[PDB]
């Protein structure tokens, strides 16, 4: 009738939309819609902020560059976002935070390129250390990448300065980074950008957590990690090269107990 | 861990006649696939024969095929190896592996052998 | 204050004036105070994997193209 | 109302076709899994299918009991000069691979626990001594109760520590314990720390240890022969059998691929290669 | 007080009894659960779930990226195959790692149709029909379109539809096949083959590779719960 | 309605006869066995008849427990230089004639089977030693899980084998199975092979056995002695029951006239004369 | 959840106001929950030999020659 | 609880009792059985089959 | 002479139509003649902490002055 | 009579369990009980009354 399709989106959240012409449609993860907390599951007591429009908007992580050699990209949430306007405010002035996520992944080549990006939302995505000496040693600051994030590698190599541990992850591919087969990683939500077919994914994610809500900069809710299923070729050439960035978006975020702001050791 | 306790080589010279016994400990019943190996001296580390425990089929290689034969001692869990025809060149480190099994499908080389013997090595002196 | 419940019986003996026929019953009677104590009924439900599945926002039908 | 125990569906008939509706095309892309039935495909009969699901539902699939541990105590004569030893161990699945790899499927559950304690002993030296029938006190001593110091302190007067007392050679004990996480699951993973390093602080103070939480927290069990001391040693194992009943879970992961190492999701050197070799192109 | 008699069995413990016993925390407050988005009731869900298949283990592609990559290319038409795979999906190394393979290790019996999901992910230039086949056991392997080709298959086409979807319908003796290695309850074999040849005009990559995706149907279970081979604590 | 247990046909009285019918003759050559009653050919009484079947009913003439095997366990001292043996038995009734005869004389059956264990123990070396109540596990490891190597490692974690923890000197133990068929009946007799030797392919890997079938497999049972190492060493036997329940059967064969050798129909030299020397003409 | 049948009487006591007479009936409740776990009912039917014994197919008539 | 008391016979096995047990395979799925032509009911029907009788057991 | 009552149920199994759902209910029966060997019930009452808390004689109205 | 089984924790002696037993006194007439004013029904009704925190712990 008036050809709508499911490659054709529009996402509108706050005071930013995102369009676009060459989607694979969009997945709910598990099937939930995120939404406010309920009177039912609630638990802290005061008056719960909801920041709404002025958290609820689409913003823009930094973009990294997809070429043969990229092993893979991972991010965190909320961390990524912990720079990213009121959001970014908010989530300091608090205990307590819940918030959903609309992750959009942005990629296109041209009739030309190939190649496959599996963008994958693993709840609670711990990753492995650097160190065969030291289990879960992990400091903080290396822990919480921010917005630039971290990336996967083709091979584990131990950390040998015990005098000075360089205390990092140390992720490896093929493991999905917490020792377990790729391959698998397919049974979370997720939605593969086959240069074909689209050039970008949309996952919803509704939080989820142990908690009704919890603090965010403790813990880490999600887990956003991209992964080349295929290598990127083009031409015949040598050195090819298409970017990717990831436009995140909190959704039906709500924050408690307001008090004084924290200043994270963050280096 | 299956252990297999072979015995007993020697370098006797052409046309003659010694024997391998090893044992299974182990548990000789339905598993274990007992073949039979040398190592020809660096080259070098042939499957002989092997048999089946369950039914008593044997296989051989190509090479002792007629002159060995394997001889099968079910209750006191041993597998034997009639080394005839001793020549020359029988000389190498013997072997006995067992496996596992395939509940109907015959013990042969492809097949086995998880364990390892422990590699009683049998001569044949030359002339 | 017993549980009744039945059995989905398997092999049936040669029985059915007392086995294999007439629906094969199992009674139960929780003995503490607890829910923790109880043993498990086994009686469990089950969903469609759509959750899974089909995660889709826009309905999937099979039929047609995945992509329109 | 579709319960474990009910028929699969029954596969229908179908026959030829030549239509406009394409089944077996896809795009994985979109993520989802597509979703065919063996009629889709090929020409298939009536069958009326009898196979049910109900030995495969989450109930099931924990349905069995699993070490988690193995105690040591020991009951030595008062003449020795090594003292009285007696166990303690912490709670905590994670011990041994087992049950930790069926756990692991699951990101978050709730599971009200049932714990059996097989208890085996033996004598140490080669000498004829006797030794009467022992008894076993098993006392959970919860999150922050003083754990015992001797085998024969104060600490064991359990006014409040749930015990119980085993005689050797009678069937294996058994207690329930409901859910007793401080959350509203039980998390198997928890990615982050307990302490933030804040700005205006030493980094040591700042610094906590990466996906340890007090969600999996639940105190330790204290394990002692009761019997005094006797003057031919017996030594005596407590194996402790965890087996989750009126379980739950939510959110499934890919299983543990490469042999575990430590608490963390952590992985050694070596370790690292699952799968073997094959050809692409040998069936 | 009542006569009764101890039967055989008494003080026998079963790990996988049933029986009710005493509570060790009287009168505690279970806290209510709350509704976390995603439950799963029975391990068939998950397996009804698509994985990757690591399809080529070679000496130096296993255990790296290089094994979930099968390989095409624009050469000219052939009758050899592109990918074998035994239909044991617990037994072949290839299947044995793969989501509905790790829910197999722990059941003796499996049962239900599987499917077979590929992913072209070429340029959009290039096209191409690859035959993706299944025959029931007890004939020698396919080993040349030919042959294939008589048995079960379906022909693809590469499009604007970037998968294709092989349903394996259950076609067996037994009602349900031993999970490990056994010729009596075989499963059969899956093929590819080039229907045609893949093409690519000029100034594109000559050489792009697929993926693929197994998982069960909705007529799969599994029975008889057993212990992994999949994992082992040495020591 | 006719069941097992009522009463047989009431013999009717029956008087002379001089008729163009006749009872008495047949022709086996039909196949059928003429079907006579004792009225038939002799002038009978009235009887009003009491016995009834009831006792040979399929039911009961399987309902006796019957040995199947005798497994050997031992826990000897930890100075030995010989290596605690822990016992592994294939589950198969073959390995005694007994229930095996008893069940040749079915092709076919679906029985739910009970298996009880008698274990029994004793010293070995003439010390007066002591040995403190020791306990076994019996450890069903079904087709394909990973048979234990060692009497001590992670396989008898028992994360999924259902398993049993038997202490000595109590009531043996008795574990329920279901009918765990892959079938829709046991095959007491299969004819053909497993694998069908190919023409392209080499003989050996075209080689199975005949009458060797995955229908009939089962798992094995392991069982150890959980006890750690005892000064003095002592040997144990379980001894296993099995007694088929809510059984059924199909297809009468002849019972098995000469001695059984291994585990096919097959028999061995020498055994092959069952009857003896008896006269034509004495009675 | 019971399951009171009747036993087939032996030898009766010399008793009817309990024992004897009175059709004696005994009780029996299933413990667990998997068919596989109960005890035999032993109450199983009987069939006609002539699946076995008469296995002509045009109906056999004693009385008259076996071969017409 | 329950006062009870244990009579003669706690702990005889009787290989041919009748009592149930506890399930060693909860919730097993058993396979439906077919209709295998032949089934027998009671031994002595297969007593009523015709069966030749070998008369003449001659040393030779 | 039973006592069936309810437990408070908390983790709830994936069933309701044994388990979960349908109150789950506990028999009990007093075995003994002498009250002092029953168990306890723990089916207790609970006051209000005013006798403790709020001692004044005349009625506390928390809204207004303490002291007027 | 009555056939019974021994499941796992026959002998098991839970200082928190809840069984009945035996009673050493039989028949004791129980003094009946006055009304003694203020009874606690309730821990958590004390922890509901005001204490004076002592927030000065300093050496001296
Ligand atoms: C006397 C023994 C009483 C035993 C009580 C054990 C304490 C509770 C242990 C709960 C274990 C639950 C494991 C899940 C932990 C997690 O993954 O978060
Ligand atoms: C822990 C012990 C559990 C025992 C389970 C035993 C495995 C099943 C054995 C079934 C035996 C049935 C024999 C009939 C075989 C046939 O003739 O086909």
């Amino acid at each position: 009738a008036c050809g709508y399709s499911d490659r054709v989106l529009q996402l509108t959240l706050g005071n930013s939309t995102i369009t676009t012409q060459e989607a694979a449609n969009s997945v709910v993860a598990y099937g939930r819609w995120p939404e406010y907390l309920r009177d039912s599951e609630a638990n802290p007591v005061d008056q719960p902020t909801e920041p709404d429009v002025a958290a609820c908007r689409f913003y823009t992580l930094d973009t990294v560059s997809w070429t043969k050699e990229s092993r893979g990209w991972w991010w965190k949430l909320p961390d990524a976002l912990r720079d990213m306007g009121l959001f970014g405010q908010n989530m300091y002035y608090h205990y307590l935070g819940r918030s959903g996520y609309t992750v959009h992944v942005q990629c296109n080549a041209s009739k030309f390129h190939q190649g496959a990006l599996g963008v994958f939302a693993v709840p609670e995505m711990c990753l492995a250390g650097d160190s065969n000496t030291t289990t879960m040693h992990t400091s903080y600051q290396n822990a919480n990448p921010g917005e630039k994030g971290g990336t996967f590698t083709g091979t584990f190599t131990p950390d040998n300065n015990q005098t000075s541990p360089a205390r990092r992850f140390c992720p490896v591919d093929y493991l999905l980074g917490n020792g377990t087969l790729l391959g698998n990683a397919f049974v979370f939500p997720h939605q593969i950008i086959n240069l074909r077919t689209n050039n970008c994914a949309t996952l919803v994610l509704p939080y989820v957590n142990s908690l009704s809500i919890d603090s965010m900069v403790k813990h880490n809710n999600w887990g956003i990690a991209i992964l080349p299923l295929a290598p990127l070729n083009f031409a015949s050439e040598s050195s090819p090269e298409i970017p990717i960035t990831l436009t995140i978006a909190p959704m039906c975020c709500e924050f408690n107990g307001l008090r004084n702001i924290t200043l994270p050791r963050l280096q | 861990q299956v252990q297999l306790q072979e015995s007993g080589g020697g370098s006797v010279q052409a046309g003659g006649s010694l024997r391998l016994s090893c044992a299974a400990s182990g548990y000789q019943y339905s598993l274990l696939c007992m073949a039979w190996f040398r190592q020809v001296l660096g080259e070098g580390r042939e499957g002989v024969a092997f048999i089946t425990t369950y039914n008593g089929a044997m296989r051989y290689a190509d090479t002792v095929k007629g002159r060995f034969t394997v001889s099968q001692d079910k209750d006191k869990n041993t597998v034997y190896l009639q080394m005839n025809s001793l020549k020359p060149e029988d000389t190498a480190i013997y072997y006995c592996a067992a496996g596992r099994w395939r509940f109907g499908d015959i013990c042969h080389e492809g097949s086995g052998y998880n364990y390892w013997g422990q590699g009683t090595q049998v001569t044949v002196s030359s002339h | 204050g017993a549980q009744v419940s039945s059995q989905k019986v398997g092999a049936h003996e040669n029985s059915n004036r007392a086995y294999g026929g007439s629906t094969i019953n199992y009674t139960t009677i929780n003995y503490y105070r607890d829910s923790a104590s109880n043993a498990a009924s086994k009686q469990d439900f089950s969903q469609d994997p759509s959750k899974f599945t089909e995660p889709i926002k826009d309905v999937l039908i099979k039929t047609a193209p995945m992509l329109n | 109302a579709a319960t474990s125990r009910d028929a699969l569906p029954n596969t229908e008939a179908s026959g030829p076709t030549h239509s406009k509706e394409i089944p077996a095309l896809t795009a994985v892309e979109t993520g989802a899994t597509n979703p065919l039935v063996p009629s889709d495909t090929v020409q298939t009969r009536h069958v009326v299918q009898h196979r049910s699901r109900s030995e495969s539902s989450i109930e099931s699939f924990f349905a069995r009991g699993a070490c988690v541990t193995i105690m040591t105590v020991d009951n030595p004569a008062s003449t020795t000069n090594k003292d009285k030893l007696f166990a303690v161990w912490k709670i905590t699945y994670k011990d041994t691979v087992q049950l930790r790899r069926k756990l692991e499927f699951f990101t978050y559950s709730r599971f009200d626990m049932e714990l059996t304690f097989v208890v085996t002993a033996n004598f140490t030296e080669t000498n004829n001594g006797h030794a009467l029938n022992q008894v076993y006190q098993i006392m959970y001593v919860p999150p922050g109760a003083p754990v015992p110091e001797k085998w024969d302190d104060y600490t064991w007067q359990t006014s409040s520590n749930p015990s119980i007392f085993y005689t050797y050679g009678t069937a294996p004990a058994r207690i329930s314990v409901p859910y007793v996480g401080i959350s509203n699951a039980y998390s198997h993973f928890y990615d982050g720390f307990s302490k933030v390093p804040l700005k205006d602080q030493s980094a040591a103070l700042g610094d906590s240890l990466y996906g340890a939480a007090s969600l999996n927290d639940f105190g330790i069990l204290a394990v002692r022969v009761v019997n005094d001391h006797n003057p031919t040693k017996v030594t005596s194992k407590i194996r402790v059998y965890l087996k989750p009943k009126h379980i739950r879970v939510w959110c499934p992961r890919p299983p543990r691929a490469v042999a575990y190492y430590g608490p963390g999701v952590d992985y050694k050197d070596g370790t690292l290669t699952p799968l073997s070799t094959k050809d692409l192109t040998t069936y | 007080g009542l006569p009764v008699m101890n039967t055989p069995g008494s003080n026998q413990y079963l790990t996988a009894d049933n029986f009710q016993s005493p509570c060790a925390l009287p009168e505690f407050d279970v806290t209510p659960p709350i509704d976390i988005p995603g439950e799963v009731k029975n391990m068939m869900e998950l397996a009804e779930i698509d994985t990757m298949i690591p399809f080529d283990l070679s000496a130096t592609k296993k255990n790296t990226m290089e094994m979930y990559r099968v390989r095409l290319s624009d050469k000219p038409h052939t009758d050899d195959p592109i990918l074998c795979l035994s239909l044991s999906p617990a037994s072949d190394p290839r299947l044995s790692h793969t989501m509905l393979g790790e829910i197999l290790n722990y059941y003796t019996h499996w049962a239900g149709s599987l499917k077979f999901t590929f992913l072209f992910c070429g340029s959009m230039m290039a096209t191409g029909k690859l035959l993706v086949s299944y025959a029931p056991p007890g004939a020698d392997p396919p080993k040349k379109r030919k042959e294939a080709m008589l048995g079960t298959h379906v022909i693809w086409d590469i499009g604007l539809q970037s998968s294709c979807t092989m349903v394996v319908p259950w076609i067996s003796n037994t009602t349900y096949r031993q999970t490990i290695d056994d010729s009596f309850t075989e499963g059969g074999y899956i093929s590819v083959f080039y229907q045609t040849r893949i093409v690519v005009p000029l100034s594109t990559p000559r050489e792009m590779d697929i993926l693929g995706f197994v998982s069960a149907c909705n007529d799969f279970s599994v029975r008889l719960l057993r212990d992994t081979t999949h994992i082992e604590q040495k020591a």
